[PDB]
């Protein structure tokens, strides 16, 4: 049912036979991997639900003489290894769960009278990158899609449209809307990116025995989070193993590689950039070229918004408190 | 790709040569075309009718003349000595009669010479095929020349015709010539036990215990009855990390440039033999016809290897001790095991010919058994030859080991067995040996740094003549050992590249094995605890038994941790070989200095960040002995720079910063707040005129970003307090109360920047007053906190259309103050509440 | 560089007790910790060990299941929870650090704490009882007699005993405590003096049982 | 995993070479550390990795290893090296310490000044027996004490206490406390302590009568 509702979230929002389908399939892969980690006890979230679920799963798969390592091993090989016997083929618990995911997607597609996507047709699902890395890729993909969305909005709306900005799509009051969306969406993303990069820098190339938490990150060798995401977001999203793409992000509208160091002095340190994804720092600090074209009027209209919205807040505190002053 | 590495690809296989005689070129001489990755065969552009002039002809030749050459298995089945009572049934009535008939029958082999070779060579039926009505059709366009050159016209050209096809291998004994001159020198079923050998790939925790499965086959052994010893009479020095052994030493194609081949391994005796029949100079002919005969040769070669190791380590690499020679002997023993099992990961001139001859030996002798290509039983013949060789080595290894010890000396009083190191993959053995070398050299290079460069008699003291004479020169010796490329100070080990580069290659390979070995299909028994787990086979006979192949070993080696060479190496290394500085392989020191001097990442000392402050992050392969970052290169760290390793208060902001930095400035135009890791563009081309200045907008953005981030940060380190509550002789003298006293300094800078920004609105709001444009700190911070609420508790800030929460207001005014133009305190109080620890004061209890 | 333990206490048999160990200038985040106990007048014995990230906790075979070890790095402490304590676990418990940061629980213990007594018994902190030991003309051996007092049944935490307010130092052989069958400690504090000096000066032995705040100052003939 | 350390009471004199052995049952190849503990203090780690002398330790110590035999060697025994040495191994699981070897100063043989301190009248009022035999300034440490209640053997009713080797003279003092009830106290007449010491030609009897 999670797969069903997740497909219902992604696919009908935009009818791109691939883009919507591929995004939904990547989201379902992520949700399935998170379910796997909840079962295996590797999940990073102990919320109101998963905390008690984790404790009682430890009870179910535990015993008197079973330590934490033994219990985690028991959960892991109950999930991964075929700990179910059926009159059908040798289905492991992982396979049954993935088949349930597929069934939910089929229900949703039947309801929409669409065609079952070729992705989600894969019978076997590859290894799960460590939960933090999967979430990092999700963060990057979401950031980049929303970045293209918001920046194209501000491009065609606030900073001069193809129609003489003074006579553009803005009366200088709805351009404020686009710049407000961009600046307001950008600000928290900068703190989130700082936190995730600081965690990556202490987590990469760590085994189980070295990582602060018990899970291993040996598979991720890359000096910086930007280099890792450069290797990862390099391609075009398909549904398997590449759940993120980054086009024209940061400053310029080309792909890898616009200026290679192969012709001057090896090598080119990206690798590969998908926009010199170092620009992630520049774009989050509003120093990229793309925003620098828009920097002036975005800031000035932001100040106008601050001024008027503050003339409103000052009279609303006194409004509903009504004890100090007017309104 | 189906073929395994030992499968000896293209078997066109004369001794480093063939029918188109060549020298050492590549692994067409003589294996592994799949890894060769080009197409090395042209039997396919051999036209399909010439490949029927092969398929009729040369396929006949090989497989069916082999039916009378090697599937004429031998005439050794006379069975004369022993009398037989009962047989149960008779099936071989036609076997031997049609076997001798099988070269005398006019109806199966004279009806395979002058009837079927009437289609092969004596073509009476389809005579030198002329024209086909019930015969072959050719597509002459590319095969027409063959008609003239072989069938029914002129047939004279170079070896371009004959010699490369297998022509005379079938008892061609023309003797029409006599030679009187003498060009001669002086004249001249099976048993199958299975075990649980306890490998100790460790000495430390090792969550689970290792146990590999090996197959003893006592019928493949000498007979019994140990020690016996007397016979005799039977210099590289550069880890060759190179590769693809073009034809010289090096590593297989799949480990190329990846782990480095020890000089000991490339110098071991067996690997320096293109034969086992060459084991003795005196004897110059085949010697191995029985299992014991084959074994005695291995005994000889192992004994001579022991002799060599004695001649080399005691006392030329040994100091009169035994541990060094013992370790070298263990490693050589394991390398012998891999070299005869065929699973070695390296090559030279003699390997890939030794392996061929070894396959022929383990072939004939012992061959019979192997046959259960499809099998059905497990005591049973060894399925494939490779497993038979593995079983031969798993037995019979006792004798080789004792031979090795005899070859050294030990044998009673200096030996006091069978080390299980031969059950560890050659990759990991090479890694361990290379690291032990590096640690030996590092220990040498670190002894003197410790003696000299501890500040005066400890790493921390008065800097008074830190370099008592030049202890910085000792630190520089250590730097040139770590960073240089083997010529400017670098030691033995790496071959022309820095230790950092070689370690990176090792890590890449190790993780390649980890991912492959459990994203696999077939592997050995697990105890599930790790990452890349999806493969079909995780097998065993008894409880907890790994399948003894590389993937199974990397399955048990993972799954107890040890997913990285750092952790594996910390688990297996002895104790303290890394040097007097207690530098663990698991900690990661990120060092950063003048670009590695000899082989360069795109510069030496001026192109980039890595050029002068080189960012690389290995384990303590670092360019300082793990604690002397400051003991070397004098005076001890300041309290401020002990934050950079305490690292609870990191480095992002500078001029206005929770993050320990600044860039200035001190004037009107224009003190600014800088973010570390990104550069502000001082270009005023971003802007226009008579509005907010060119530098004013970039300031305002940097300042509002600073505001938001540092408020979040001070709340993280104050309410959470990074732990509650609250928060040296504590952590709150250094690294705390150290940035709190920074925030005040640089909120003052930011307060100076913003009162002076309202004074740049004595440069800009004197143009634009009174909108006041831009509003003062009080009002702007008020707006900032109110936005902070409206954004993420009010479903997006743009919901500011309706502002009333109608009872949140009391909390909101308590947090945010009343009557804006009063919002200086919304931050100052957070600094006057950047207190209650510094304050500190007392404290209460 | 500075480890102190808390929780040393007298507990009923079969009870529970939680020891704690702090840390000083020591970076108590990537060093393994260990707990080592020493019974009175016996040899040290490893008890527990915990990794740097607390993912690896090892216990001595005897104290297993009954002992739990844990870290708290932000508080910079390491705790040992003890349950089902027997009369044999009475020991001085030290907390120690590896001298090498590593990924293992057990290692060479470089820095040790002062330790805490964890005396386990069913006693009642009863005060001492002083008994004199009269000499004799027989004890005048080689011109030298001996005078002493024995402290009996003074559990817990053995006592300081002096002679003549610490005036006498030579010959004072105060024997170590001993746990007799009743569960109460006892000792003697004899001292050898010239037999000629017998009856000439006065001898008083002074006992100070801090746990019971008992001060007994007995003159001996 | 055990760690058999021997000898347990090695004696020596200043200037001698002292060797301590710490045989390990299993293979620990060199994960062994040596600890020195003086009376009434925390242990001090001298050697780790079985040979690597810890910084600040006097260089007269050394540690070497042969297979699973680890030996700590003090080349020149000094009066500040009189302590117990422990040889704790720390390879993997139980990290167990050794039994503990206690060095002592070796001096000339002496003889205990035996005493037969009898119970006191107010101790009788208390109701138990506090018969105490005292052995003073004797050496070597080995000495046996026996109790004869009217020349009858006693066992399980006496207790033993020993002082540590006294610093000024390297002599030992021993105290034997014999405890009896009132009933079996006045049930007998003569109480004797028998001292069996290597420095005594014959066992020495010290007795008294309750009426004496």
């Amino acid at each position: 049912r999670e797969a069903y509702y997740l497909w219902k979230q992604y696919n009908p929002t935009g009818k791109g036979i691939d883009d919507a389908n591929k995004k939904a399939c990547c989201a379902i892969r992520g949700s399935f991997y998170d379910l796997e980690d909840i079962i295996k006890g590797n999940d990073l979230v102990h919320d109101e639900y998963t905390k008690y679920i984790d404790s009682k799963l430890n009870e179910i798969f535990g015993s008197s003489n079973t330590n934490d390592i033994d219990t985690k091993r028991a959960r892991t090989d109950w999930w991964e290894n075929e700990t179910i016997t059926n009159g059908t083929d040798r289905k492991t618990i992982r396979q049954l769960v993935w088949d349930a995911m597929q069934s939910g997607v089929r229900y949703a597609v039947e309801e929409k009278n669409e065609n079952f996507p070729l992705c989600m047709g894969v019978e076997h699902i590859g290894i799960a990158k460590p939960q933090f890395i999967r979430w990092l890729e999700e963060w990057t993909n979401e950031f980049c899609e929303k970045y293209t969305k918001y920046f194209e909005d501000m491009k065609s709306k606030c900073d001069p449209p193809k129609r003489a900005d003074t006579c553009g799509d803005n009366s200088n009051i709805e351009c404020k809307k686009a710049c407000a969306n961009y600046t307001n969406w950008l600000n928290p993303k900068r703190i989130e990116w700082n936190g995730m990069s600081n965690y990556y820098n202490k987590i990469y190339r760590k085994s189980n025995k070295e990582s602060e938490d018990g899970k291993d990150y040996s598979m991720i060798m890359a000096p910086t989070v930007i280099d890792y995401l450069n290797k990862r977001c390099h391609g075009e999203i398909n549904g398997n193993y590449i759940c993120c793409s980054c086009k024209n992000i940061g400053a310029y509208n080309t792909t890898s590689g616009t200026v290679n160091k192969k012709l001057q002095k090896k090598e080119t340190e990206c690798e590969e950039e998908k926009g010199p994804l170092d620009l992630m720092n520049e774009v989050l600090n509003k120093m990229d070229k793309k925003y620098s074209a828009h920097k002036m009027k975005c800031t000035e209209v932001y100040l106008e918004h601050v001024e008027e919205q503050l003339n409103e807040i000052d009279n609303a505190i006194k409004d509903y408190k009504l004890y100090p002053l007017d309104r | 790709c189906g073929a395994r590495s030992n499968d000896l690809l293209i078997k066109r296989g004369w001794r480093t040569s063939g029918k188109s005689d060549r020298k050492k070129n590549f692994e067409l001489c003589r294996k592994c075309g799949h890894y060769e990755k080009e197409v090395p065969t042209k039997l396919d552009y051999v036209p399909q009718f010439l490949r029927w002039l092969t398929e009729w002809i040369e396929d006949f030749y090989r497989e069916k003349q082999n039916l009378i050459d090697d599937m004429e298995r031998h005439r050794e089945e006379c069975t004369r000595e022993d009398h037989k009572s009962k047989e149960g049934t008779s099936y071989c009535s036609t076997c031997k009669d049609k076997c001798k008939k099988y070269c005398e029958c006019v109806k199966k082999w004279k009806t395979e010479w002058e009837n079927q070779e009437n289609k092969y060579k004596d073509l009476y039926e389809q005579n030198k095929n002329k024209t086909s009505q019930k015969n072959t059709s050719r597509y002459d366009d590319y095969v027409k020349d063959f008609f003239e050159k072989l069938e029914a016209n002129y047939s004279s050209l170079e070896n371009y015709i004959k010699g490369d096809p297998y022509f005379a291998e079938y008892a061609t004994k023309l003797s029409f010539i006599l030679n009187p001159s003498d060009a001669n020198n002086p004249s001249g079923q099976d048993l199958l036990g299975i075990l649980q050998e306890n490998c100790s790939d460790n000495k430390r925790g090792s969550s689970s215990n290792d146990s590999c499965d090996n197959k003893n086959q006592d019928e493949c052994q000498k007979k019994l009855e140990k020690v016996f010893a007397s016979l005799t009479n039977g210099s590289k020095k550069k880890w060759i990390w190179k590769k693809s052994s073009g034809n010289e030493e090096g590593l297989q194609e799949e480990y190329a440039n990846t782990i480095g081949l020890p000089p000991r391994t490339q110098s071991l005796y067996l690997g320096n033999l293109p034969k086992l029949e060459n084991v003795c100079e005196d004897v110059k002919d085949i010697n191995f016809d029985t299992k014991e005969k084959f074994l005695a040769g291995c005994l000889i070669v192992s004994f001579h290897e022991g002799k060599n190791l004695k001649k080399r380590y005691p006392q030329n690499k040994n100091s009169g001790n035994k541990e060094n020679l013992c370790k070298a002997l263990e490693y050589s023993f394991a390398d012998y095991g891999d070299l005869i099992k065929g699973t070695s990961i390296w090559d030279n001139e003699y390997t890939k010919d030794l392996e061929l001859n070894l396959q022929n030996n383990f072939g004939k002798l012992f061959g019979k058994y192997i046959k259960k290509n499809n099998t059905a039983e497990q005591d049973t013949s060894y399925s494939s030859l490779d497993e038979l060789r593995e079983s031969w080595w798993n037995t019979n290894k006792k004798y080789i080991w004792t031979a090795m010890k005899h070859g050294a000396e030990m044998n009673i009083t200096t030996c006091n067995d069978i080390p299980t190191i031969d059950l560890i993959p050659q990759y990991l053995r090479f890694l361990q040996e290379w690291v032990e070398n590096f640690c030996e050299q590092r220990q040498a290079k670190v002894k003197d740094v410790i003696t000299n460069c501890k500040s005066c008699k400890e790493s921390g003291n008065k800097c008074k003549t830190e370099c008592k004479t030049k202890c910085k020169d000792e630190c520089e010796k250590y730097k040139k050992f770590i960073e240089a490329c083997g010529t400017a100070g670098g030691g033995i080990g790496t071959a022309g590249s820095p230790w950092s580069k070689r370690w990176d290659q090792i890590y890449k390979r190790y993780s390649k094995h980890i991912e492959d070995a459990k994203r696999n299909r077939k592997a050995g028994t697990k105890n599930c605890g790790t990452s890349s787990t999806t493969n079909a086979a995780a097998s065993t006979d008894e409880n907890k038994c790994v399948q003894s192949d590389i993937d199974s070993f990397f399955k048990h080696l993972i799954d107890i941790g040890l997913t990285t060479p750092s952790s594996y190496l910390s688990n297996v290394l002895d104790d303290n070989i890394c040097g007097a500085d207690k530098a663990p392989w698991t900690t990661y020191t990120t060092y950063t200095t003048t670009e590695k001097c000899n082989k360069e990442r795109d510069k030496s000392k001026s192109q980039s960040s890595d050029t002068l402050v080189v960012v690389n992050v290995p384990s303590p392969l670092g360019n300082t002995p793990y604690r002397y970052k400051y003991a070397c290169q004098c005076k001890i760290p300041t309290n401020e720079e002990t934050c950079d390793d305490r690292k609870e208060y990191m480095n992002q902001w500078s001029c206005g910063s929770a993050r320990t930095m600044k860039r200035g400035y001190k004037n009107d135009n224009y003190e600014l707040c800088k973010y570390n890791g990104v550069d502000v563009k001082p270009t005023t081309v971003r802007s226009n005129s008579s509005k907010l200045d060119g530098n004013d907008v970039t300031f305002f953005n940097l300042f509002e970003q600073w505001n938001k981030e540092i408020q979040y940060q001070i709340e993280q380190y104050m309410t959470n307090a990074n732990i509650s509550c609250i928060d040296n002789c504590k952590e709150k003298c250094k690294c705390y109360k150290l940035w709190i006293e920074k925030i005040n300094d640089q909120w003052g800078k930011q307060k100076d920047n913003y009162n002076k920004f309202r004074s740049k609105q004595i440069y800009d709001a004197n143009k634009g007053s009174q909108n006041k444009k831009v509003v003062s700190l009080s009002n702007f911070l008020f707006f900032s906190c109110w936005e902070e609420y409206i954004q993420k508790y009010f479903n997006g800030d743009w919901s500011k259309i309706k502002n009333i929460g109608s009872d949140t207001f009391e909390f909101l005014i308590k947090k945010c103050g009343n009557n804006s133009a009063h919002g200086e305190e919304i931050f100052s109080e957070k600094l006057k509440n950047a207190e209650k620890k510094c304050k500190e004061n007392e404290s209460t209890d | 560089v500075r480890l102190v333990e808390y929780g040393g206490r007298v507990v009923r048999p079969g009870g529970s007790l939680r020891l704690s160990c702090a840390a000083g200038g020591f970076d108590f985040d990537d060093y393994g910790m260990s707990w080592v106990r020493q019974a009175p007048g016996k040899g040290l014995e490893w008890v527990a060990g915990i990794n740097w990230n607390a993912l690896d906790k090892k216990y001595a075979d005897s104290v297993k299941g009954r002992f739990t070890i844990s870290r708290d790095n932000p508080k910079s402490s390491v705790y040992l929870q003890m349950t089902s304590l027997t009369a044999e676990d009475t020991a001085l418990y030290y907390c120690a650090r590896d001298l090498r940061n590593s990924i293992f629980a057990t290692g060479a213990l470089g820095n040790w704490g002062q330790g805490t007594l964890v005396i386990v018994s069913s006693a009642s902190t009863k005060g001492p009882s002083v008994f004199p030991l009269a000499p004799s003309s027989k004890s005048t051996s080689g011109g030298t007699a001996a005078l002493g007092c024995l402290v009996k049944d003074y559990f817990p935490e053995p006592v300081t005993v002096s002679w003549n307010s610490g005036a006498l130092t030579s010959g004072v052989h105060t024997f170590p405590a001993v746990l007799q069958s009743s569960g109460l400690y006892s000792l003697s504090s004899v001292v050898t003096v010239p037999s000629s000096s017998l009856g000439t000066q006065t001898y008083i032995c002074n006992v100070n049982h801090k746990p019971s705040n008992t001060k007994v100052d007995k003159k001996v003939e | 995993i055990q760690m058999t350390q021997s000898p347990s009471s090695l004696s020596a004199s200043i200037g001698d070479r002292v060797t301590i052995t710490c045989r390990a049952s299993q293979d620990i190849a060199n994960y062994l550390a040596w600890y020195q503990q003086k009376p009434g203090t925390v242990p001090k780690l001298l050697i780790y990795a079985a040979s690597t002398l810890l910084s600040g330790v006097p260089s007269r110590f050394s540690g070497r290893q042969s297979g699973t035999h680890f030996t700590l060697t003090i080349s020149s025994l000094q009066p500040e090296d009189v302590a117990t040495y422990y040889c704790q191994k720390y390879n993997n699981a139980p990290a167990a310490f050794g039994q503990g070897t206690r060095l002592e100063i070796k001096r000339t043989v002496a003889a205990p000044s035996v005493f037969i301190f009898p119970p006191s009248d107010e101790q009788l009022k208390s109701g138990t027996a506090s018969v105490v035999c005292l052995l003073n300034n004797f050496y070597p440490r080995e000495a046996k004490v026996q109790w004869k209640v009217d020349n009858a053997l006693q066992s399980g009713n006496s207790q033993e206490s020993v002082t540590e080797q006294d610093s000024k003279d390297s002599t030992y003092s021993l105290s034997s406390t014999l405890t009896l009830s009132k009933a079996d106290y006045e049930k007998h007449k003569v109480y004797a302590c028998e001292v069996t010491h290597q420095g005594l030609s014959s066992p020495v009897t010290k007795s008294f009568n309750r009426g004496e």
